[PDB]
């Protein structure tokens, strides 16, 4: 909570998202990965990350 | 939770940090001073009469 929270620039999102999309690529996570990548337009990556 | 994904993520982030911490910044540029060479003054033509 100390640094880089809401004020972080959009350029820092690449680093944060890498771990999540690495986790989503292992075995047993294909349902959520498919649903997330199929409907990115309606539910973006940033809101998913915040949730 | 699957405990094997956390370990992989931690290892990956540690590898990224270690890789980022080894890059060095070293430049060995030359200088803008120009090496000079020898020269000789040349004689313009002249006419002498008495």
């Amino acid at each position: 909570p100390t640094r880089y929270g809401t004020s972080e620039s959009i350029d820092k999102f690449k680093i944060a998202w890498e771990n999540v999309e690495s986790v989503l690529n292992m075995e047993g996570n294909d349902f959520v990965k498919t649903i997330m990548y199929a409907y990115e337009d309606n539910f973006p990556k940033k809101d998913f990350y915040m949730m | 939770p699957n405990d094997e994904a956390t370990i992989k993520a931690l290892d990956n982030v540690i590898k990224q940090i270690e890789a980022l911490s080894v890059i060095v910044n070293r430049s060995e540029k030359a200088d803008d001073a120009q090496i000079l060479g020898p020269n000789t003054y040349k004689q313009l033509l002249e006419h002498l009469f008495s």
